[PDB]
C-alpha cells in the first residue's frame, strides 16, 4: 500500500480534506496573540493558486 | 507599541465560538428584533424627544405672529 503513491496521490488526498474546510482550535494561554477565527478560516484557502 | 500580544493581563476566563459556516446568518429577526428595538426606544425617548417639542412650539408662534404684525389688519386700522 505504501509502493502506491506518488506525488499526483498526495496532492488529490490534501485537497479533500483540508482546503476548503472548517478546523476546530483549542488554546491555553498566555493567547492574546492567537489569530481570530475568521483569519484562521481564511487561511484555509489560498490567494493565487 | 500597541500590538496584541502586549496589551493587558487576564486570567480565568474561557470563550466558546462557532464557525460562520455551521450557523444561519439570520437568526431570530422579528421574534427577537422588534421586542428589543421598542425597549430602547423607550429608555431613551424621555431625554431626546422633550427639547424638540419646545422648538415646535416656538416655530409656530414665530411664523404666526410674524403674519399678524404684517399685512393682516381687522379692526386697529381705523381714523
Amino acid at each position: 500500500r505504501i509502493a502506491e503513491v506518488d506525488a499526483s496521490v498526495v496532492r488529490e488526498v490534501c485537497s479533500k480534506y483540508f482546503y476548503d474546510q472548517c478546523p476546530a482550535v483549542a488554546g491555553l494561554g498566555p493567547i492574546e496573540q492567537l489569530p481570530d477565527y475568521n483569519r484562521i478560516r481564511s487561511g484555509m484557502f489560498w490567494l493565487r493558486f | 507599541g500597541r500590538e496584541f500580544g502586549h496589551l493587558t493581563r487576564m486570567r480565568h476566563v474561557i470563550t466558546y465560538s462557532l464557525s460562520p459556516f455551521e450557523q444561519r446568518a439570520f437568526p431570530h429577526y422579528f421574534t427577537k428584533g422588534i421586542p428589543n428595538v421598542l425597549r430602547r426606544t423607550r429608555a431613551c425617548i424621555l431625554r431626546v424627544a422633550p427639547p424638540f417639542v419646545v422648538f415646535y412650539l416656538v416655530y409656530t408662534w414665530g411664523t404666526q405672529e410674524f403674519e399678524k404684525s404684517k399685512r393682516k389688519n381687522p379692526a386697529a386700522y381705523e381714523n
